[PDB]
């Protein structure tokens, strides 16, 4: 069945962007479902080998997805790792969820999804996606997403090097262990370690933790990203949650880089997409997705 | 094969992101594993560019002594001497025309020079353009009137003169009327006109 449904959602590789893969109910129930059992047969705080590629958030943009696939490889050529925020604000997020997943159930060892802030029933209720799942199949179906979501691991390391997570640093993460003990399914808190693993950012002015603009988690300054590294002898955060105009985008030095990978965020802005490659020798390069927008003179 | 159980940057991604904001030691390592300083990236911009809109003295004379291109144009036709006349950076320009900038080159867009682009409504114009209206009127002048090839060029016509890159070419009549953009000039005693655009005042790193 696998086979069919991403067959079915490649199909519209070379359709005109905006057309939608209508799947049954009972295959994207599927889908939601075996995924799940492995979420949680994986740890929560992942720990992977590069060669590997890492993409920010796609927010239902499955188009630029497809192409995203195009221009880094299609499962399995390339190993990928998505930071999360699968679904809201884009028209398309039950076919980029729905691909995503497939390929999770296909290639579970060569594939990943991290949990962003937008996969949690609360903010996803909001920003796009039940309206999406109700207009398309019913509630009964995003309630299953949401079964779903609350089982995504929250982090990675990838060859002990490279932390990656959706949002950011925590003042309560202290200790690896304290994201190992989060016990699955889980809904995102209000506040606490989990929350501002999801949530947080980091801010070029602020010196040690600040207030959040979102009225949700911290912000978090260089100093703090280089104390983090040193700590856990760690090289490079790679986060994402933020629009960014080049795709990728460095903070405190080269410590951290914030990676989105929707051009044209819901049509409002005008950036471009990122991903970065990470080969075994862990030199790190990135990969843009970008929306379309001497000579001799004369004689007499 | 599965995946589930000292990172670097690329050297390119690097030297852009040093020579922005002004790591000199990090581009001077950057340069040393890559092997062309004036590598651009999928977007046109090459070290030298945002090292002139960074206002990164140290960087830019390094990568002018290493050899970067100063007359690399990017994907709107700007080259570095129009980048450090839109920033009104004299010091920019004086090391860009003392080694290699074509200073009669022109944009692709609008077809203008350097000069025309240095801005009124930011501080240091006055001393900006003054620098750059004398430069464009002394070359074939200044030097004994000496000026350098920055291009190989083919003659068009057997009025004009074939010449090398680097070769120092001797301009004898400037305001010619009959062909406003070629200069009457000598090589090796032979006589021929020569395009503005192809010559610095001095020549490139090599």
């Amino acid at each position: 069945n696998l086979d069919s449904i991403i067959g079915r959602l490649l199909e519209v590789q070379g359709s005109r962007p905006g057309k939608n893969v209508q799947l049954t109910e009972n295959e994207i129930r599927g889908l939601c479902l075996k995924s799940r059992e492995i979420f949680l047969s994986q740890p929560i705080l992942l720990e992977l080998e590069a060669p590997l590629k890492i993409c920010g958030d796609i927010h239902g943009q499955y188009y630029d997805l497809l192409r995203l696939f195009e221009y880094g490889g299609f499962p399995p050529e390339s190993n990928y790792l998505f930071l999360g925020d699968y679904v809201d604000r884009g028209k398309q997020s039950l076919e980029t969820i729905c691909l995503l997943l497939a390929y999770k159930i296909k290639y579970p060892e060569n594939f990943f999804l991290l949990r962003g802030n937008h996969e949690c029933a609360s903010i996803n209720r909001i920003y796009g996606f039940y309206d999406e799942c109700k207009r398309r199949y019913n509630i009964k179906l995003w309630k299953t997403f949401t079964d779903c979501f609350n089982c995504l691991p929250i982090a990675a390391i990838v060859d002990e090097k490279i932390f990656c997570c959706h949002g950011g640093l925590s003042p309560d993460l202290q200790s690896m262990e304290q994201i190992r003990r989060i016990m699955r399914p889980t809904d995102v808190p209000d506040q606490g370690l989990l929350c501002d693993l999801l949530w947080s950012d980091p801010d070029k002015d602020v010196q040690g933790w600040g207030e959040n603009d979102r009225g949700v988690s911290f912000t978090f300054g260089a100093e703090v990203v280089a104390k983090f590294l040193h700590k856990h002898d760690l090289d490079l955060i790679c986060r994402a949650h933020q629009v960014v105009e080049d795709g990728y985008e460095f903070f405190a030095k080269r410590q951290l880089v914030t990676l989105f990978s929707a051009p044209n965020y819901c049509g409002e802005f005008d950036n471009a997409g990122a991903m970065m490659s990470v080969d075994e020798t862990l030199m790190c390069s990135f990969q843009i997705l970008k929306p379309a927008d001497p000579i001799t003179p004369p004689r007499n | 094969r599965s995946v589930l159980r000292r990172a670097r940057l690329n050297p390119l991604v690097l030297l852009l992101d040093a020579a922005l904001t002004g790591e000199l030691e990090v581009v001077q390592q950057a340069v040393k594993e890559m092997n062309d300083p004036s590598q651009p990236n999928e977007e046109g911009i090459t070290a030298l560019h945002n090292a002139i809109c960074g206002a990164n003295y140290s960087i830019v004379d390094f990568l002018i002594t290493a050899g970067a291109n100063v007359n690399s144009p990017d994907s709107h036709g700007w080259t570095p001497l129009h980048c450090a006349a839109s920033c009104n950076d004299t010091v920019i320009c004086m090391a860009l025309v003392q080694h290699g900038a074509a200073i009669f080159a022109t944009t692709l867009s609008d077809g203008a020079t350097a000069f025309e682009k240095c801005d009124p409504y930011r501080e240091g114009y006055a001393d900006c353009a003054t620098y750059l209206a004398d430069v464009e009127q002394s070359m074939g002048l200044m030097n004994s009137g000496a000026v350098y090839a920055l291009w190989d060029y083919s003659a068009e016509f057997g009025d004009e003169l074939s010449f090398r890159e680097g070769e120092s070419v001797t301009v004898l009549r400037r305001d010619g009327p009959e062909e406003t953009d070629w200069w009457w000039a000598a090589l090796h005693g032979q006589e021929g006109y020569v395009p503005r655009n192809y010559f610095g005042l001095f020549p490139r790193v090599k």
